[PDB]
């Protein structure tokens, strides 16, 4: 009775915020009596909050073999393993507790979480089914069968849907509970920009109440550049710094940074991948951190304090091996939200958000809680010019002229069509074409063998399907392809007398209002075909089964493979135009489209996800690829599949241009954010709290 | 990609 | 048509053995017609038998891409990928061919097997349910069911399981098919020992078919030892230099080799895990290769051979990451089966099998392949003496006198108990004990509230559930503790004052007749309780259901998470005796439990895997503790429980024979291994055929 | 074990 009564003091101290003293007095309740199931559970939830797994553990081990019945501890248990990346370990505890209670509906959540998290979709779908068929009030176990159905394209009460998310949203904002819809996750649903800002606002809230156990002051920040010798000290947080998305946009802009006027510090989130990526960072920063070393936010904000950063840019936001407890330490006097994050952090730790007047108009300042920082043109970079200069230049081969059919590309290209005979030259740079003679037989025959590779005049010619047979490291981007690689219509059965519009997206960002604008598009062009990727495969049945419904057949929709990412960017070529999806644009997937040549086709929204395609078509200087409206968006797509002329015109347009412009200029882009950078510290430095940078 | 991987942004746990 | 016709003649090539012919005529066929569905699919079936997986892929993703509703393609795509280690991959090829074909029994199968080998034996349990209810006549899925079964100990109309598989086997061996029952599984059913013979033999073929069309003549063999100058090279190959119970047996028999007399060279089937196991051997072997970096067979053989290598040794037989086709390319010409693998290979290439009389005597010879080479007391070992050096000695804390209820261990333990004031010396080489007065409380206090250690007289005192967060490498058995350790009854709820019976195996060592031997003697020994381990979790409530329908209520039977090696070996000391699994014994298992100095009861079968522990027994000098009969089993048993003189005469027997017995004498073991190999030498250097060492 | 790993004896793939 004693140890009950020591439980409930240790859980009112819980309450009040006094983790210490909880943990106390839980001790001394399992002192008194040890075999106490819920004392061990308790003090377990509270080891696991305070991020104390393997302790957390011990506790629920205890509970278990103590009470065989205790579903709860065997689910809580499994939330401890999933945290310590024990994948098989949390799916064996989530089993349990569903064969101990079968009406337990948290577990079968937990679960479908797992074969989620896994990939398999299914799965996932039947476990949040059942959790939702024992539990039908279950925020948490709705909106993540929401995300799986989105994630295949499972459209079934779509508008029902959408509308039950909005009324989950306004419950859980207004009973001041965190928000089962994850702020990564919020662009996808029409919700509000006011709902849109809270959901971030009350993760952002998680990272503080986080911190504030470790009971640290502020931290005294530099004033000045004295001790820096003139530089500004910025340090650059990710967990990206390796072969992830981030480092395919940003892995040159270190090495760019004038040493004269910065000093750049790379926090790397994650441990080396062993990749290129990782090393061109660790090669390129003046200083290189690696942070995944030092799992305590409060000894790894001591040490970004101790390097003097006057500027930290947060590059993950609310995505994967984030660690947004460092920059709610504040150890840096200015934290700016850049790239990796499309959305508001929502957070008061956060000073300002890196953007552009074509993402993020002034008008529009109401959906951040960051100050706005803008670019000269767009926030957007990507690092092909680096990654695939291959592409930079091709030639084609006349199979019957079309710049799309069959494509050469290769560092050596010049040199192996010098070695030709009869190459004609089409004035567009300009666009090599080889007749359909002896050399061109002998390409299509590898392609139709699958032949990995052939010789022609000593020249290394590869089939641009085999890239990871030939040079590993070249399919992933890691290196520069060194032989001359083919790209064909025909290695993805692609039909070679048609308009192809391509869309290499995951299909999440597709909604069905999207699908039936592609459909509408597609019925006005009679000799087209719409591209898209098994990204998942499982989403491929339900496309075609909407597809079907708006009256268009099989053979209009082309599905390939998810390629690496050399091959991915390469095929891009192959098309004629990109449409893009306006729930969600492209961001990467633009990039990577555009370095290709492919114009592409965007109506802009009003989030900042739904308006970067047509921030990056402004930098290029293709305003006539954004579209006002859906009409509008038709009328663009179906003009460049019939009006060859037109489409001609603008393919020349964008594959001039992504040299021309400033869109993949590494070195403009890092001076323009050196400038922006220079113009927060001033207005910081003169006593100043932040204000929108906008000029 | 099937055979290797396709590394993309993804939410945090929570 | 002429496609097809080369098609068909790809095919009959491909069943001659002529796969270079059927790779030229399936191309040819795809030159003719590249829209060929099915040669694509055959072209990736032959290039995926070659090893030729990312090539096999591309041809895969061809035929789904030409025929939609080819689920076979997905399927064997699936199985690709799977080789290929991408798990994701293949589950989503798996679940798109279900989606096509949701008749298909293959693909459900093929499912369950990713479940099962991703450890989720309930959702593989109802996938290869849902195959055989689709096709009943499946022996891949019914004995892959029949595995999953055994994992969980689901005895649900076991006799007529067992007839079943029995009926399968020896209509797969009268058909010429390979066996739907793994060698490695066979010691678990009812099999005739000509039949397990067979089934190896059958694995073994596999392994020649494989190479022979490597079209490799036969090695020259090196006929004497002038070019090694007089020293025997000795190849150990091993899939598990690392991490893995294989490691934790031999360590340090590579460095104790005499180099006057032998040259070591390890050859690695895996990568470098960054264990101390994997530095260890690589730094101990006179020559560490590392062929996980060679995946050719033919290339990885010719290393061997370039080496010179006299005797190759095979520490994998059937076991994961094995690469028996090194083998099956002969290139050494003593080739011996060591260790890892408990049974025949059932192959011509391997010559001999290093076990003991006790193991295989000589009667028994007709259940392996290859001729017996005796070891003179065990071919069992174990490097618990350098792992664990610490459990050489113990000191107990007298709480009311016991030798396992609280347990204390450590390399300055005497210095400990040098501090203490009133230490009792009780004669047994001699165990201290420790009054129940202000440090004994200390510890006691600390084991019931789930502290992680204290402090006493300047010591460390560890609690010994708290490992991992001390010392994750003394853990694992990477380190030696620096720590005193705390090891107690109260740490895993076992009773106070009642015999502990122990088994620390998987659970798919149990059968029926154990389980009921096992409630015979717990009934017969009114206080006693049987200790057991999730192993895994979900095996725990079909154990539990079956003692309650024998007789036993809940309370007699504990069961205790898997613990990390150090803990599992340590807590060992707290049972008084270990019930061996008599269906297959512990084997590394056993070695452990006989380290903490607790007997070991065994009733010896005829296969290699039934009569390990009894050879284990024999070697440390304890004859007392065989059973020739389930009678004598229980009856011993019983007696250990009932006669607590006998059981301290028997702990005391064990205590002292682990050191003064060549149990656990790794030099010991190394010389005699020695010995063994220079007789197989000196046999065929004379010009002889192998023959059994026996003397 | 929950939290960690450990690795066992089992058979190669088939
Ligand atoms: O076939 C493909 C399709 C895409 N990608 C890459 O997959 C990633 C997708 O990341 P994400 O979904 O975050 O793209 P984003 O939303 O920024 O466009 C990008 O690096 C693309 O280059 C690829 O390598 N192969
Ligand atoms: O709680 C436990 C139980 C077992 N083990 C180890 O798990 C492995 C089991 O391997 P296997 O099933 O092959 O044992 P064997 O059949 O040879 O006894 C051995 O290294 C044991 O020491 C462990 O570390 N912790």
């Amino acid at each position: 009775t004693h140890a009950d009564s020591l439980n409930n003091l240790a859980n009112i101290k819980r309450e009040q915020g006094n983790i210490e003293e909880a943990v106390r007095l839980y001790r001394k309740a399992l002192e008194v009596f040890p075999e106490f199931a819920a004392a061990h559970s308790n003090l377990a939830s509270v080891l696991q909050q305070q991020g104390k797994l393997q302790e957390a553990l011990m506790h629920y081990k205890e509970a278990i073999r103590i009470s065989p019945t205790f579903a709860d501890a065997y689910s809580n248990m499994g939330n401890t393993l999933k945290e310590m990346q024990d994948v098989q370990g949390a799916l064996q505890c989530y089993t349990r507790a569903i064969q101990i209670n079968p009406a337990f509906a948290d577990a079968h959540s937990n679960l479908a979480s797992i074969h989620k998290d896994s990939g398999n979709i299914p799965e996932a779908i039947a476990s949040y089914r059942t959790a939702l068929k024992l539990k039908p009030d279950f925020p948490d176990a709705y909106c993540n069968l929401a995300h799986c159905l989105q994630i295949v394209c499972d459209w079934t009460d779509y508008d029902e849907r959408m509308k039950k998310l909005v009324s989950i949203v306004a419950d859980q904002l207004e009973k001041n509970r965190l928000p089962s819809v994850h702020p990564h996750h919020s662009m996808l649903y029409p919700l509000s920009h006011g709902f849109r800002k809270a959901i971030a606002e009350r993760h952002g809230n998680l990272c503080l109440d986080k911190i504030n156990v470790l009971h640290k002051p502020p931290y005294e920040h530099p004033k000045d550049l004295k001790l820096s010798d003139g530089r500004l000290r910025v340090g650059y947080v990710s967990s990206d710094f390796g072969n992830h998305p981030t480092s395919h946009l940003m892995q040159s802009i270190p090495g760019m940074h004038n040493p004269d006027k910065f000093e750049v510090f790379c926090y790397a989130l994650s441990p080396d991948d062993g990749t290129n990526f990782r090393v061109k960072v660790m090669a390129e920063a003046n200083h290189f951190i690696d942070l995944s070393q030092i799992p305590c936010n409060g000894k790894a904000a001591d040490r970004i304090h101790q390097d003097g950063i006057h500027i930290l840019v947060n590059m993950n936001g609310y995505t994967k091996g984030a660690r947004n407890e460092l920059f709610a330490l504040r150890p840096a006097p200015i934290q700016a939200m850049w790239l990796g994050y499309p959305g508001t952090s929502g957070a008061l730790f956060m000073d300002y958000i890196i953007t552009d007047q074509e993402t993020s108009p002034a008008e529009v300042a109401e959906q951040y809680s960051e100050k706005l920082a803008y670019m000269p043109h767009t926030f957007f970079i990507g690092d092909h010019a680096n990654m695939f200069p291959h592409l930079k230049k091709k030639a084609v081969i006349d199979f019957k002229i079309y710049d799309n059919r069959i494509v050469l590309n290769g560092i050596d290209l010049k040199a192996f069509l010098d070695s030709l005979p009869d190459v004609k030259i089409v004035k567009m740079l300009n666009m090599p074409v080889i007749p359909m003679n002896t050399i061109a037989e002998a390409v299509i025959e590898m392609i139709n063998r699958g032949q990995i590779q052939i010789t022609i005049n000593g020249f290394s010619i590869s089939n641009g399907l085999a890239t990871t047979q030939i040079n590993n490291k070249a399919a992933t981007g890691e290196e520069v392809p060194r032989t001359i690689i083919v790209t064909t219509r025909s290695q993805y059965g692609l039909p070679e007398d048609a308009i192809v519009y391509c869309n290499f997206n995951q299909l999440y960002k597709i909604d069905p209002s999207t699908l039936q604008m592609w459909a509408n598009i597609l019925k006005r062009v009679p000799n087209s075909v719409l591209w898209l990727l098994r990204f998942p495969a499982v989403g491929e049945p339900n496309i075609q089964q909407y597809a079907q419904n708006m009256g268009l057949p099989q053979n209009r929709i082309i599905f390939s493979p998810v390629a690496p990412k050399e091959e991915h960017v390469r095929r891009g070529q192959l098309a004629d135009v990109c449409l893009d999806t306006p729930l969600c644009n492209g961001h990467t997937t633009g990039m990577d489209v555009l370095w290709a040549g492919t114009p592409m086709v965007t109506m802009p929204g009003e989030t900042l996800a739904s308006r970067v395609a047509a921030s990056q078509l402004t930098c290029l200087g293709c305003l006539e690829l954004i579209a006002k409206n859906r009409q509008e968006y038709e009328d663009i797509a179906v003009k460049l599949g019939t009006d060859l002329e037109y489409l001609k015109k603008v393919r020349g347009k964008v594959w001039k241009q992504r040299i021309s412009s400033p869109l993949f200029n590494t070195k403009q882009y890092t001076m323009e954010l050196e400038r922006l950078y220079l113009q927060m510290w001033e207005h910081y430095a003169a006593g100043n709290k932040p204000d929108h940078m906008i000029k | 990609y099937p055979g290797g991987s396709t590394p993309v942004s993804s939410a945090n746990m929570m």
